[PDB]
């Protein structure tokens, strides 16, 4: 198809921009109601930390990165475990790997 | 036995993490002087492979460069690169592929440990591979060839998220380096099919089934973050975003080359600019996925290896078999 | 699955419904930018009517109801139709089924 | 050939149309006295259907409600009502399925035209058969029953856009009638499947894929706003949600009952409440597709029907294959 440049290329990228954020926000929105519904543990960064290292070896510092990434994987993509400690299991399994 | 090397020869008590464990691995009397060996030839083998890849990138004419390749697990990165980066692919041939900056470049030698087979796990061998990748990007940051100039070198890693992203640029600043960054993008399906078809006794890594899929949702979620980078600062380096059409080519989606933003591919760009949450871990590997799958690939060769890695793990899961053929030595 | 009740229920349905309003508005935007950039003909109502009935013969009178419905299709449904003339086929189409 | 029947029929020049056509089509001297009479004879039989299925209703205690059947095109509302209004299975028996308010009733007959034999096509009755619906649906609005009670009465038809929905609960609220409204979803490639399902021979219309898919946009658009009107207003009656599972089973998604709103299965509710707009116009049916819808019907007679009304257009896309089905008398 036709490459879209100059104004209506960055134009594109602004509205596709927005678009991924309303779904990035509205995925864990939706998420946490489901995770209450079900009983599903409270995400605690603090407490996971506690079972796993949620900096990468010292490169994520950032504690706002830090608590994004776990607390919004816990509840987006793993919707069906239940618990910190079987989330656990899961980083692990991360870190094992690249 | 399950215990991770840096355990095994690792000298006396493991610190438990950042920045304990971590400095307690950089003290070199902290290891049997056989792994400390061991190391110091290995970091050896990658520095002379990185310099060899960087003095041919020098004599054909490339500023100091980090060529970075983004995405994520079997997305098809060598092949990219030695179709859409002539300049590094030509460096890449002199090296065999070797002397790129990746967590997993060690993790066989570690794994043989110069017994001739290999003995410890991907996962017992990780730490310490990805210990020794970091001794080995940190020697290359300021490295120079043999005109003084400042070493191009190669990352392949996930890169997926913003810190990683953030850092490499920090690295090139820092560094007096260009980035020059391609961005490979394939359907989780293509990823998972592509781990499958990877042999125990290759090189290349079997992770299992989570690693690829929160590597899928972070390379996504994040990539557009990436290309505002090089669309706020053109003198970053240049920006090449490669999407999977139906048929498993690759096609250009979107790009910033000379600080000129372009989108190839709209419809692919709005596609793999996010995880599309809808899950695959549970989907079984049956006949008629197969046979969707080679629907798909015209190309004889492949064609017949994809049906035979998926064959092998017919009637299970995607997560399943993954896990299986992760667990292979 | 466990069946949403009460508060979560209502609370899913508020959240869902901003998604989709999110994405309903994206689509369109996304679409128009496309479509400027390829050239196809800007959506006129008051033009279109002048080929076919856009009232489901006086059903429809809301005039903001008869252009949102048929602008929107036009850009969104129908992205590869250029023009009017083109669209005014497929309107018409409509009309003759339910 | 190709006038409608409203031409053909029609006495003097056509006006164009709302409200210069609607109110010469609603004038008898504005048609052949013939036509005339089969348009009475017609509302006569609808009518007497109608008041059978509102007698019925009454004897089983059920108050003075509009039914509507809410969803696109081949979604397997006929089945929905079978099971899962057994009040209204019990009146649509005594009937064999007529009496329902639907722009479809008086095609067939229309289209055949007292001869015996089908000569005009769908889209040449469509308007006529539309008049008629709408002088049918205008006297059941204060049709009572032999108690003098209000008589209840059926809506089948797509109801997606917003002003429809919100005409019928006018109508109920103006004509003192409870809402019992089922909404029922199927994904867009089941109504394209049970619209080349339909044959020629039988009554069901077989519209052309822009019909389809474009009733599919509008009613996955617009459900959110039907549940909110019974949210909102627990007197108006009652709402339920099907959506279709990956076997083809109907469930239960979402429901207003007694004012009270539920999520049964919230997954389907976030997909059900979108067009998801990601195209199938071209995609082409081949053994794959075939192979591939196959797989998840398990009922062997349905399975059978599935794959001989596919297998008729194999090599054809999904939109050239409607309208070569379209097109049969």
């Amino acid at each position: 198809m036709k490459t879209l440049t100059g104004a209506d290329a960055l134009e594109f990228h602004k509205k596709l921009k927005e678009r991924n954020k309303a779904l990035h926000a509205s995925d864990l929105e939706l998420a946490l109601v489901h995770a209450d519904a079900v009983g599903k543990e409270r995400f605690d960064l603090e407490e996971l930390e506690k079972i796993c290292d949620t900096s990468d070896a010292g490169r994520l510092t950032d504690a706002k990165e830090r608590n994004d990434i776990y607390e919004r994987m816990y509840y987006v993509e793993y919707p069906n475990v239940m618990t910190l400690k079987e989330f656990a299991h899961i980083v692990e399994t991360l870190f094992s790997w690249s | 036995q399950r215990k991770g090397t840096d355990e095994i020869y690792g000298l006396g008590s493991l610190p438990s993490a950042g920045p304990g464990r971590w400095e307690y691995l950089a003290n070199p009397g902290n290891w049997h002087p056989e792994r400390r060996k061991l190391h110091e030839k290995l970091l050896d083998q990658a520095r002379s492979s990185a310099l060899t890849l960087a003095e041919s990138l020098e004599s054909d004419g490339c500023q100091p460069t980090l060529f970075a390749l983004r995405g994520n697990t079997a997305t098809g990165k060598t092949r990219i690169a030695t179709k859409k980066i002539p300049v590094l692919a030509a460096a890449l041939k002199k090296t065999a592929g070797k002397g790129c900056v990746n967590p997993d470049v060690f993790k066989s030698s570690l794994a043989k440990s110069e017994t001739g087979a290999k003995i410890f796990s991907s996962a017992q061998v990780h730490s310490e591979s990805s210990f020794l990748a970091d001794r080995f990007e940190g020697g290359l940051r300021s490295q120079k060839t043999g005109s003084g100039a400042i070493a191009s070198i190669v990352v392949d890693k996930r890169l997926s998220r913003e810190y990683e992203i953030d850092s490499y640029i920090q690295l090139a600043k820092e560094t007096g380096r260009k980035v020059e960054l391609c961005d490979i993008d394939a359907p989780l399906e293509n990823s998972l099919v592509g781990v499958l078809q990877r042999k125990p006794e290759g090189e290349d890594p079997r992770p299992p089934y989570p690693v690829v899929s929160s590597g899928f949702v972070a390379v996504r979620s994040n990539r557009m973050y990436v290309i505002d980078r090089f669309i706020a600062d053109p003198s970053l380096g240049n920006y090449r975003l490669f999407g999977t059409a139906e048929d498993g080519e690759k096609v250009m989606v979107a790009s910033v080359i000379g600080g000129e933003f372009s989108v190839e591919n709209a419809e692919l760009y709005e596609k793999i600019t996010s995880p599309q949450l809808s899950d695959l871990a549970d989907k079984v590997i049956d006949k008629e996925l197969i046979d969707r799958l080679e629907n798909n690939i015209a190309d004889p060769e492949r064609a017949a290896k994809t049906r035979a890695a998926l064959e092998k793990y017919s009637g299970k899961s995607w997560s399943a078999a993954l896990a299986a053929h992760s667990e292979l030595i």
